[PDB]
């Protein structure tokens, strides 16, 4: 779904673009994983855990 | 000779005023055609607002 504008004044004149941010912004292949890649932007997890 | 004479001039006099219908036509074709502009420019902007 991708953010096409209107660039000049004939077809095909356009760019599309993406944006991805969120919580899980952590690593990912294609998404997130689990306890790692995720929640380590979505918890970050040193609670008592680096203890 | 009085016959085409007159005829004649009936037939410049009929030519003019087909001139005039057809400048009545293309009048209406200029609007038209301000309009489809305008509708170009609707979709230029839709294109950007698509997204």
């Amino acid at each position: 779904k991708n953010l096409v504008f209107q660039i000049g004044a004939n077809a095909t004149q356009q760019i599309s673009v993406n944006i991805e941010d969120m919580g899980a912004d952590a690593l990912g292949i294609k998404e997130a994983d689990g306890s790692i890649a995720a929640l380590h932007s979505v918890n970050d997890l040193d609670v008592t855990k680096f203890a | 000779m009085r016959g085409q004479i007159r005829g004649l001039e009936m037939a410049s006099k009929n030519s003019q005023d087909g001139i005039s219908l057809i400048q009545t036509a293309e009048g209406a074709l200029t609007e038209t055609h301000a309009i489809l502009q305008r509708v170009r420019e609707l979709v230029v902007q839709a294109g950007n607002t698509g997204t």
